[PDB]
DNA sequence: CGATCCGGGATCTAAACAATG
DNA sequence: GCATTGTTTAGATCCCGGATC
């Protein structure tokens, strides 16, 4: 599996904390709000996803040589 | 598998451009000023060596460009049985052939006219002044002009006798190509010219040097550029053949390997062509696009290997247009070096030819 | 000539791929 | 399996030297 970018790691949490309080049951509409929400955030709201990220494929380029 | 290793030996883009850049200006300017009168004034250029054919490997610094020309009326004479070496002489004494004034009694003088083709070179090579140019000394043996350009791209000039005239009896039972390509094919290659170069080296006395060696550089860069027994193997990304990277492979195998022994020992003295001669017959006994999928990469060259490591271990290898004529002749190679050759390859083949790295 | 078109190194565009009910 | 954003590559386009008439 390819590592986590910086918005799955942030999108893995976001959808299961509105699902809860918002009745939607389709995903696509819940997604479409975190895309929403993901592109509202400021660089630094960011930034410790990025480093999360850089820290996923330092432990899965390094151990497995496919991509 | 060895895939990655072709990039080790793809030519920088740039590189083959600025380099082709110097050469053709340098080649054409010489190619301007010769033809006058010398009875050269008819001479063509003609493009062979392992650049043209696609397979030139390392850094482009090196180019084999051939002069052609068309003499006409031409008898040839072939000396002892060597069934490859030979004497041209001339049909009839009424036209006044232009390369009379080469002629010595009835033999043309390889010497005489490939000194003036030397001294035409040399004349003209220090008045342009375009382009820093160092002509080195011509190799003992050696039948080419090897011009050197400031900072490598050696080229090297063979001065060739085109000949229109339908081949010769050593060559009737080569190019076996009719499964392969096509026996159509064969009878379209042949009826193109084939041409004459000088000897390239010593053998016998010395003397007598008036004999012409065949070539078919030509031949084998047409066969190259359209290899397939389809007619559109390489055409599209399907069916894409290993043919190319088979030999590239392996001249990058004796390229390295012959800088390794760089002790002026053994294994030297004998150039690409044994190895361009045998995946020529490689492909003679593999004449299928099957047997040449570019997935069994590995296993065509294992093939390719297996029939040079076989013609090693046969001691033979035949020139392809001509067959009697033996590259790997008890005269050419002792079977030490044969023995020395089996050695490595096998060795490297088992441990996956450590030398690439 | 040069007009054209192919082969291959260089470079781009696109779709597939990751977590999730 | 839907709809998002980012990363990665491969399937494709571009670009140029050679070549044949
Ligand atoms: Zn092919």
């Amino acid at each position: 599996k390819r590592p986590m970018n910086a918005f799955i790691v942030w999108s893995r949490d976001q959808r299961r904390k509105m699902a809860l309080e918002n009745p939607r049951m389709r995903n696509s509409e819940i997604s479409k709000q975190l895309g929403y929400q993901w592109k509202m955030l400021t660089e630094a709201e960011k930034w410790p996803f990025f480093q999360e990220a850089q820290k996923l494929q330092a432990m899965h380029r390094e151990k497995y040589p496919n991509y | 598998k060895l895939r990655a290793v072709l990039e080790k030996l793809k030519l920088s883009r740039d590189d083959i451009s600025t380099a082709a850049g110097m050469v053709k200006g340098v080649v054409d300017h010489l190619l301007l000023r010769l033809k006058c009168d010398s009875a050269f004034r008819g001479v063509g250029l003609l493009n062979t060596g392992s650049y043209y054919e696609h397979v030139k490997i390392s850094a482009p610094n090196e180019f084999d460009v051939m002069f052609k020309l068309e003499v006409p009326r031409i008898q040839l004479e072939e000396y002892s049985n060597t069934r490859a070496y030979y004497f041209v002489k001339f049909k009839r004494n009424p036209k006044e052939n232009p390369l009379s004034q080469f002629l010595e009694g009835e033999i043309l003088s390889a010497s005489k006219m490939l000194s003036k083709f030397r001294k035409i070179i040399k004349e003209e090579i220090n008045d342009i002044k375009d382009t820093d140019v160092i002509m080195k000394r011509k190799r003992g043996g050696s039948p080419a002009v090897t011009l050197l350009i400031s900072e490598k791209i050696s080229v090297d000039i063979t001065l060739a006798l085109e000949s229109k005239s339908s081949w010769p009896a050593s060559t009737q039972e080569g190019l076996r190509i009719q499964n392969w390509l096509s026996a159509k094919v064969r009878k379209q290659l042949r009826l193109k010219p084939f041409y004459l170069v000088p000897k390239h080296a010593k053998e016998g006395n010395g003397f007598q040097e008036e004999t012409w060696r065949l070539s078919f550089s030509h031949i084998e860069k047409e066969i190259l550029n359209n290899h397939g027994k389809s007619k559109t193997c390489c055409e599209n990304k399907e069916e894409k053949c290993c043919r190319k990277d088979c030999l590239k492979l392996m001249k990058y195998l004796l390229e390295q390997l012959k800088e390794r022994f760089k002790d002026k020992k053994h294994l030297d003295k004998f150039s690409s062509y044994h190895v361009k001669t045998a995946f020529f017959h490689v492909c003679t006994q593999n004449p299928q696009d099957s047997q040449w999928d570019r997935k069994d990469l590995g296993l065509c060259f294992d093939n390719c290997v297996t029939y040079f490591l076989q013609c090693l271990r046969t001691e033979k290898l035949e020139n392809y247009f001509i067959p009697e004529f033996n590259l790997f002749s008890s005269n050419l190679i002792d079977k030490r070096s044969k023995e020395f050759l089996t050695k490595q390859i096998e060795y490297e083949r088992n441990n996956e030819f450590p030398v690439f790295d």
